[PDB]
DNA sequence: TGCGAAATTCCATGACA
DNA sequence: ATTGTCATGGAATTTCGCA
DNA sequence: TGCGAAATTCCATGACA
DNA sequence: ATTGTCATGGAATTTCGCA
């Protein structure tokens, strides 16, 4: 079998309803298989639509050979199956109830979902505004397994934006008490 | 004047009045008998007068002026006094067109690292396309690779709404742009600064200067028309498919795409290129590393044979920008203080204030 | 194709398929393996459509074409599909630029004598000056003799007015102009056949064919610009001015002026030339056919290193005149039907009417 | 004395006034001396300013030394007097009621006179289009005395328009009576 | 150790402003 | 305080296939 | 049959479109 | 059925003034 390579397959999930942010309410999540790269996508609705749309953004950018995903319905209608058809990207689909993905993915979406509720508070409303920090911080920090982070794998290269204080990530006193607070 | 004039028609020798030929008094004045002709001496108070009315009556250059003045007189070495004039004619010095090319271009070093510098720029209006009159074009200088966003003007505004969706991916150290309003304003400066971005501008009206991105606007266009071919110039629906287009395509000097010089492997597009598919990814990297350093790069041409190069304290005029109709091309005379480099340097413009301005849009000051 | 294929699996040597490799089937497909890599031998009824998927991604020329098709591909002779595909390709044939210089210019001969032909063309529009917007300028081709006329408007009418003016003095043989509406209008032609005058029009699009005049419009509006610095541009009252005294100015190159080569004597203006004071009229004009017969003549130019020059039956392009956004540069090929000159062609613009044309507006077609 | 030239003397004088022709009444007359080439200009009146106005037209073609006029009140006006000091011009009269200019002159000024007539006759009023024929004619007429024309004389060359035709310049019997029926 | 043809490299030309 | 670039397709040069 | 300086000629550069 | 041109000012080359 030949080594895993960027681009040999992309991950990808919805997360939320979210607390609405400049009309917004979703976040499609892609992450890269071999290099744990991780692109976010806001969208208004986990549709099929939404997430062409999205998409269509990123593989101008890189196209997948594979897309993996559940079995959302934004994910196994027959529309996004005519469009990864037309642009010769395999789809794969977990079976229902059983999310498999890889130790490495599985980890990047637990830092995906734990870095955002950690910044969705206190603003729950602003996150459209730091998408893009959310990323480079995910993207910039260190793979313990990998002496790389997803940059370095992605481009050959160190970043200008290295995260060199790996966070806390947990949540503090007053966050609990006011993600409590809002959730009333 | 009349004191010179006087010893030499009684026969005795001046300096710059050759002996061997008779001068004579008639009709009040001092004349000379020359092979050409008879031609009157005018006393040296004179003299000034005379150029400055020949040269007047079409303010014309060196021999023309000549010509004329040398229709009725005759004196010791006469350009010498035509060019001292012209040296000092306003009116000419800031209208007549240079007769000397620039030096030749420089080619500056390709970015070492894909994200070390980004070239920026707007292109349109274009034919409106779902209302979007603009496309931003980004390429990133090591690599070529280029991303592509449609607005409805070029603002600051619609600048940064796409460089906060770009620098998603990555941050760049330097960020290269023209003068343009969209990249000048304070907003985008506090834009980049927030960022660790630094700015880099082109010296004003020099598009070489911008390149890189320029050089892919023409590719960019080139593409949109070939693919507009005998239907309604609908281009916003198109940038996804030119951008995805053009990132990978082949260089034929370098023979590699732009993709590839960014991700060391083609993703899944057609054709795509298979060689290191029983590498790691680790010795892909390393294999792209090498790639990257070893690129071809341009040497500067040869001078042409007529060019000039500025030198500190020279006079030079810089181009004016925008001139209105019958209005000079060129600014009142200015200083060099300092030559950053044999194509880029900082004037004194008399106000005075300090203008860094390529050479391109600088004339020699002309007679010194 | 599966024909062709299958001799060459069983080990067999057909031409252009070298028989120091080997030649296996694997996955469905008749493989190779080359020094660079194994790559698919297509079977040659599918060879068409690889060509065109590999050109169409970015619609690219040859190498960068090939290099898309080399990753997965390889059979005999590739670019020339490539070739022939890229002459085929009417997107491409009309947009891309052309990469081969036009043949070195022509210097027609000067005419022998004033009034053989004149050259005609509109400057403007100016700064409204006194209602005025225009100014025609006639300049005579043996002589280099202008006249100036303010006009409202580049119109056939105000045409006529000035000439009917100027040829109170002297009937030219010839006026050359350019396609202006106010030159090709059947009254105009009218007003020419009326008096015995033959018009003759440049190839359109082409002003480097009325060189003459539009070299003195640079001229014109030089020394008005001068005239008019620090000053509001009424350039009306200065029109008179500007025409004596280019009239009067010396060509250093000639060492002479307009003026002497029409009447071979200085009328009472600044500096007069005084040197045949002494001859009769008739010696005068004895010593003036002997200078208008002298003249230096400039010889066409060394031809540049990649310069085509037209040949009859060869397919050219005609630059689109004013073509809109996005939309390509050049026609659809078109046919060289007579060689004029080495610079000047009639083509069938497959319409298909005759036009005569300038090779500067066209490019030979690419890929034969 | 060194050999005439053109250029050397400018002879002008006005005819008219005339019938209407397009708001004009008078010509000014220019002859030069030498060549005997001739300019007409139309005026609305035989004023210094109407004269000003047309020799500065012919004045930036070309030249003349001196100009020789009678004693009109437009050329012995002040103002015209400056205008000529201005561009080195030399004034020049003849004595009141003692026309003196010289032979070719005075033909010349005689055929122009009797040239305007003979056109001015059926159409006394369309003449305004019909000066630059005039002049054509006028300077493409053969000089006895010289062999050659006041175009040949001024340019150096034959010209395009040869009045091969030398024509009748008499009156008629149908314009002699049709002159008396004008002039009723 | 050399030949004819094919492949690759060279590079002037022009277009982005 | 900064700086030209690179797709294109004939021609020139190098390499390949074969002896 | 020669030298230093002045005069003249050469000619690339750019601007008219 | 038509076609580049020529002012400009440094440099290159020629001529002049003198022995
Ligand atoms: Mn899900
Ligand atoms: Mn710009
Ligand atoms: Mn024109
Ligand atoms: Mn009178
Ligand atoms: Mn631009
Ligand atoms: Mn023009
Ligand atoms: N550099
Ligand atoms: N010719
Ligand atoms: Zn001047
Ligand atoms: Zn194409």
């Amino acid at each position: 079998d030949r080594p895993q390579k960027p681009f040999d397959k992309f991950f990808i999930d919805y997360i939320g309803p979210l607390p609405p942010s400049q009309g917004y309410l979703y976040v499609l999540v892609v992450v890269d298989g071999m290099t744990g790269f991780t692109w976010l996508y806001p969208t208004k609705a986990p549709s099929t639509s939404a997430t062409v749309k999205s998409l269509n953004v990123l593989t101008s950018i890189a196209i997948p050979k594979v897309i993996h995903s559940d079995q959302g319905a934004a994910f196994t209608s027959s529309t996004f199956a005519e469009w990864a058809k037309e642009r010769g990207i395999h789809l794969e689909f977990s079976t229902p109830y059983h999310p498999q993905s890889s130790g490495k993915v599985e980890r990047k979406n637990s830092d995906i979902k734990r870095l955002l509720t950690k910044l969705l508070v206190g603003r729950p409303t602003k996150w459209y505004d730091l998408l893009p920090v959310v990323q480079l911080a995910l993207n910039n920090t260190y793979s313990p397994v990998l002496k790389y982070t997803p940059h370095q794998l992605l481009f050959g290269i160190d970043s200008n934006t290295p995260f060199a204080n790996q966070d806390t990530l947990d949540l503090t006193r007053e966050e609990e008490l006011s993600l409590l607070q809002e959730i009333r | 004047l009349d004191a010179e004039l006087d010893q030499l028609l009684q026969g005795h020798y001046i300096k710059g009045y050759p002996k061997q030929y008779t001068y004579f008094l008639e009709d009040g004045k001092v004349k000379v008998s020359r092979p050409e002709g008879v031609k009157i001496i005018p006393p040296q108070s004179d003299r000034q007068k005379i150029v400055l009315q020949a040269h007047n009556l079409a303010h014309t250059g060196r021999e023309a002026t000549l010509l004329k003045i040398a229709n009725l007189y005759w004196w010791p070495n006469m350009r010498k006094d035509v060019v001292k004039q012209l040296g000092r004619c306003q009116q000419c010095l800031i209208t007549n067109a240079s007769n000397k090319a620039s030096g030749p271009i420089l080619r500056p070093d390709r970015p070492q690292k894909p994200f070390d510098k980004f070239f920026i720029d707007y292109i349109g209006p274009l034919p409106p396309s779902q209302g979007y009159l603009y496309v931003l074009v980004v390429v990133d200088g090591m690599t070529g690779f280029t991303w592509l966003y449609p607005t409805k003007a070029p603002s600051t505004s619609a600048t940064v709404k796409s460089l906060n969706v770009l620098t998603s991916i990555a941050i760049p150290k330097v960020i290269h742009s023209d003068q343009g309003a969209a990249f000048t304003s304070s907003t985008f400066a506090e834009w980049a600064k927030e960022r660790g971005i630094h700015l880099e501008f082109s010296t004003p009206y020099h598009p070489q200067s911008s390149g890189k991105v320029e050089r892919k606007n023409s590719d960019i266009k080139r593409l949109l028309t070939k693919l507009l071919v005998g239907r309604p110039t609908k281009w916003y629906d198109l940038l996804p498919v030119v951008q995805l287009a053009l990132n990978n395509t082949y260089s034929p000097v370098l023979k590699y795409t732009p993709h590839q010089l960014l991700f060391g492997i083609d993703s899944n597009t057609p054709f795509a290129n298979q060689d290191t598919l029983d590498l790691t990814r680790e010795e892909e990297l390393s294999l792209l590393q090498e790639i990257r350093t070893s690129l071809y790069h341009p040497s500067t041409p040869p001078a042409s044979s007529r060019s000039w190069s500025p030198v500190v304290g020279q006079l030079v005029q810089e181009r004016v920008a925008r001139p209105a109709s019958l209005r000079p091309r060129w600014h009142k005379p200015s200083t060099v203080l300092k030559v950053l480099n044999p194509r880029t340097v900082v004037i004194l413009d008399h106000l005075g204030n300090n203008r860094t301005v390529s050479i391109d849009n600088l004339k020699p000051t002309s007679h010194q």
